[PDB]
């Protein structure tokens, strides 16, 4: 019974800051990575990365090396992804993953419901 | 850097047999890409299907196989039922990162 | 004494004393008559130990696959070669010594006799040094048997020693020439002791579960014997090269400047300074000015220039070094070419690539520990955590086919592989295909310097390690399994764009995986259990047999004749195979019993005959004739095994079993049956002191000479160079006819 349960969907202007929750149960938190997953409408789907919580270990892209934050908080069992110096490409929705850390096994396990980030003004 | 390009939509019908494809832009699909099958259902539903190119997820149903057909990665749907329709994403691992592909809107008709 | 008390069986030969011829014949009649019972009792307790063979052997039905359709089917035993089955196949041999011994006491009305506590005794000297000199002698040449477990024989040859020490302490020491009830049991009790070591030793200090197993033949019509093995022109100046390349940790880097020309009885003077180029000064090499001077009749001149290690990756880089102004004190030198060296340094800091060895291997069942090696490549920097863990193919293993395992593996700095040690069953399968998967996950680099925190951008925890590597604290990242003080760990935690690229390439160092991460393990049949089953189905109602078996090249005419008396006799005894070797094991401890009191008779007959003392003819006869069991048990696993464990130790078991059982069960009947009357139980201390104390001595001897064969030159206690294999045989043999004549002459009192 693993269940990733996201942070509902969030406007914010252009230029600023944001971050996004992924509260993951039914699983050991720490000893599992985390996928950030990025969609947009035609654009397909783009990796973000990934963060162990039992190190805070963390993979990027290099496109999202500076753009995207990954933490996590283990004492509530929850991952964050945080989006600075936001524009008008950053509008999408956000997904997180469970990951085993093994790749002949799935690295996309169970995903988040998805949360919405609109960067408008 | 690489681009994965797939099928932009397939059409069958219940019961037959559906092949997906999961081009590599740099060359050839190996057991060194780890290739991905994820599952998208109406209304942002993403499923975990086949990672390592050939393992299963538990509580996959059991018509859905990974495979590699010549230099390209492959999903093959046996007896494709009604609730398959979705939109099926190949990911292939590089050496820092992961590449999606395009996604195929496979339909069912009903 | 001339006068013979009556046995428990046989009546007294009358009249006594009658003359000296008729010593002579009656005598005669009494040898013959116990040299044919020992061979009796050889033939019975061989059959006595088989049964006990089936007993603890495990059943096992074999499918023979063929590629016709039918299959044909066979069933064998394996018996498994520990220390607690092993500890019972010398308590079977020992059944003559420990039955002797009671039914003396017990037959003639519980009072101490001399002939069972001298045949145990006796049988000590016997089995220590002759039975461990033939066993040296066996080994053929050029091959040696080395005790594999030292640990384990020092404990059992100590206790079996101790068990006669024990016997003079109970006789001389704690209320001499009596013995008591307590002193009765607690001899007794010492022997379930070694029965609970045994059973300690195979699950803990031998680990029998992992060890290699080998596959032989035994002496039974199905039975297989398991194991352990081994698991398999003016003057110019100039640079000597123009360009120089270096590792990072080289410390220095070697320049040569020459001067080449001209004349050399002159004084030259030459600058150089470095320039920074991809690499900068201060943070990859160490800033260096100077000035060279050129001696007359010199000609070459080394400079060097610090190369400053740290832990972070970096690409390859390079700087320059320049000449400059040369002078000439009191035109004559110029500057040559090349007048520059641009010295390379070559990085070695990334975490490494991590893969296994081939994709597919192959392990046989009988392999009891397999080791995975995991290796390192390209770089072997830092402290990183990989983890691993089993998946269930074929085979499906949760101690069924193997065992289950998973962790982290920690590769140290600069350690370029670790194995995996993975527990595979061993189900004694002809023929077996099995398959399950070993795969290791993402690594981590949990361990680095406080700068490359920064580069990586590490946003954890951090405790500060007493450790220093390149002149810096070293730092390594808290997991959230570990709990710690709280205020010990550090959260290390506009770019120039030069920086920017710094991280870029220093995240190209850490930790990746390599080509093999899955690896794919296929358990197959052991070759050694293969080869053994088809040699038993070449060579391979059963009431019938028998005695087919017991009638039937003149030396084997000799001995089927002489024998032939006692294989029909005990071919009624119930074939091994009915009640699971519990039917022959009943009826042969009863025909074991019976001819030990028929020995216990022949031998108190014929010594008091001739004159001889019931302690002088238990230890030269008795002695040896109830070791024959133990001589064949011993010989056998001396030749066929690859260590001397079961060998010297079914020798060091027997010794243990005859104190304790046959003396301690004999002398706790007497002891418990006098104080029943209120009456103590009287043993004379005298004959049996100075046998042990000679035994012991003698002992010590055999045990240091039995270690003293572990040097190199020699290789192993049984076998090993020929002429050394006679001198230990010799020395052995001789130290029991030391003990049997310094006996006998204590025993008549010639000191
Ligand atoms: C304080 C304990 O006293 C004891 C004294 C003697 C005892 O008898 C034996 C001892 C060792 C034996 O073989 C040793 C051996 C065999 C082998 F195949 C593999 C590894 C081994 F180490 C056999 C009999 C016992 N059991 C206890
Ligand atoms: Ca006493
Ligand atoms: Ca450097
Ligand atoms: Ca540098
Ligand atoms: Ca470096
Ligand atoms: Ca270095
Ligand atoms: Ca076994
Ligand atoms: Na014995
Ligand atoms: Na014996
Ligand atoms: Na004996």
């Amino acid at each position: 019974q693993v269940q990733l349960q996201q942070s509902g969907a969030e406007l914010a202007r252009p230029g600023a800051s944001v971050k996004l929750s992924c509260k993951a149960t039914g699983y050991s938190f720490t000893s599992y990575w985390m996928q950030w997953v990025k969609q947009r409408p035609g654009q397909g789907m783009e990796w973000i990365g990934a963060i162990y919580p039992g190190d805070v270990t963390s993979r990027y892209t290099q496109k999202f090396k500076g753009k995207a934050t990954l933490t996590a908080d283990k004492s509530s069992s929850t991952a964050f992804m945080q989006l600075r110096s936001l524009a008008s490409e950053d509008s999408a929705v956000y997904y997180c993953a469970r990951w085993s850390g093994y790749y002949g096994s799935s690295s996309f396990d169970y995903w988040g419901q998805g949360t919405t980030l609109t960067v408008s003004s | 850097q690489a681009v994965v390009t797939q099928e932009s939509a397939l059409t069958t019908s219940p019961g037959e047999t559906v092949t997906l494809t999961c081009r590599s832009s740099t060359g050839a699909v190996t057991t060194s890409n780890y290739a991905n099958w994820v599952q998208e259902k109406p209304d942002h539903l993403f499923t975990g299907l086949i990672g390592g190119t050939n393992n299963r997820v538990p509580g996959v149903p059991a018509r859905f196989s990974g495979s590699l057909i010549g230099d390209k990665a492959a999903l093959t749907i046996t007896g494709a039922q009604t609730e398959d329709e979705a939109i099926y994403f190949c990911a292939l691992w590089y050496s820092n990162h992961w590449v999606f592909g395009g996604g195929t809107k496979l339909t069912v008709l009903g | 004494s001339y006068y013979c008390k009556k046995g428990v069986i046989l009546p007294i030969w009358e009249p006594q004393d009658p003359s000296f011829g008729d010593k002579i014949a009656r005598a005669t009649v009494y040898f013959v008559a116990m040299v044919y019972m020992f061979l009796g009792v050889s033939i019975i307790a061989d059959r006595f130990m088989s049964s006990i063979e089936v007993i603890t052997s495990q059943e096992k039905e074999i499918t023979i696959k063929k590629p016709n359709g039918e299959t044909t089917k066979t069933t064998v035993r394996i018996w498994n070669e520990t220390v607690s089955n092993l500890t019972l196949m010398a308590l079977g041999s020992s059944a003559p010594e420990i039955l002797l011994s009671v039914i003396e006491v017990c037959g003639h009305n519980f009072t101490a006799g001399d002939l069972g506590p001298s045949t145990i005794v006796g049988s000590a000297a016997f089995n220590m040094f002759i039975i461990i000199a033939l066993c040296v002698y066996v080994v053929p040449d050029g091959e040696t048997r080395k005790i594999k477990h030292l640990r384990v024989f020092f404990v059992t040859a100590a206790w079996s020693i101790f068990a006669y020490t024990w016997l003079y302490i109970i006789l001389s020491v704690i209320s001499p020439g009596v013995v008591e009830v307590w002193e009765g049991l607690l001899t007794f009790f010492f022997f379930p002791i070694c029965v609970v070591f045994a059973w300690v030793a195979d699950r803990r200090l031998l680990f029998y579960k992992y060890v290699y197993k080998r596959y032989r033949a035994g002496k039974q019509r199905g039975m297989i014997i398991e194991h352990e093995g081994d698991r398999p022109p003016v003057s110019k100046i100039f640079f000597e090269q123009g360009t120089y390349q270096c590792l990072e940790n080289c410390g220095t880097v070697a320049l040569t400047i020459i001067r080449r020309g001209g004349d050399l009885t002159n004084t030259v003077f030459v600058d150089f300074r470095t320039e920074d180029g991809t690499a900068n000064a201060g943070s990859d090499y160490e800033f260096t000015e100077g000035t060279v001077v050129f001696k007359p009749g010199d000609t070459q001149k080394e400079i060097r220039v610090g190369i400053i290690d740290d832990d972070i990756f970096e690409e390859d880089e390079n700087f320059l070094v320049h000449l400059s102004n040369v002078k000439v004190s009191s035109t004559l030198a110029c500057l040559g070419s090349p007048s520059t060296a641009t010295v390379t340094i070559f990085d070695d800091d990334h975490a490494g690539i991590f893969t296994f060895e081939e994709p597919v291997t192959h392990v046989s069942e009988s392999i009891g520990i397999m080791e995975v090696k995991v290796l390192r490549t390209s770089g072997a920097r830092g402290n990183v955590i990989v983890p691993y863990k089993t998946i269930e193919g074929t085979a499906r293993g949760g101690g069924e086919d193997f065992e289950d395992t998973c962790g982290e593996l920690e590769f140290q700095n600069d350690e370029i592989v670790k194995t995996i040690s993975v527990k595979v069953i061993d189900d004694e399968e002809y023929e077996k295909n099995k398959t399950f998967f070993l795969e290791i996950g993402e690594p981590r680099l949990v361990e680095m310097s406080e700068k490359k925190a920064l580069l990586l951008n590490e946003l954890g925890g951090f405790t500060i390690t007493g450790k220093y590597l390149f002149g810096q604290p070293v730092f390594r990242k808290v997991h959230a399994r570990e709990h710690p003080i709280l205020s010990t760990v550090i959260t290390i935690a506009p770019l120039t764009s030069k920086e920017e690229e710094e991280r870029r390439i220093a995240e190209m160092g850490r930790p990746i995986l390599g080509e093999h991460t899955k690896l794919e393990v296929i358990i197959e049949e052991s070759y050694e259990f293969k080869s053994t089953v088809d040699k038993l189905i070449k060579k391979t109602n059963s009431w019938r047999e028998q005695f087919i078996e017991a009638i039937t090249s003149c030396f084997d005419y000799v001995m089927h004749f002489l024998t032939v008396f006692w294989k029909v006799l005990f071919a009624f005894v119930p074939p091994t195979e009915y009640w699971n070797g519990w039917a022959c094991f009943i009826v042969s401890i009863l025909m074991i019993g019976l001819l030990t009191a028929f020995i216990g008779d022949l031998a108190s007959h014929f010594g008091c005959t001739i004159g001889l003392k019931d302690s002088v003819t238990a230890v030269v006869f008795v002695a040896l004739g109830t070791s024959v069991p133990d001589t064949f048990a011993s010989k056998v696993a001396a030749t066929q095994d690859q260590y001397a464990d079961a060998s010297i130790g079914n020798v060091t078991g027997s010794n243990a079993v005859n104190v304790f059982l046959g003396i301690g069960v004999a002398w706790s009947i007497a002891a418990i049956y006098h104080a029943a009357n209120g009456e103590q139980f009287k043993v004379s201390p005298g004959t049996l002191a100075f046998s042990v104390t000679l035994f012991t001595i003698f002992a010590f001897i055999n045990v240091g000479v039995l270690l003293y064969r572990r040097r190199p030159e020699i290789g192993g206690e049984l076998g090993g160079p020929r002429t050394a294999k006679l001198l230990t045989s010799c020395l052995f043999v001789l130290l029991w006819l030391l003990y049997i004549f310094f006996s006998s002459l204590e025993a008549y009192c010639h000191i």
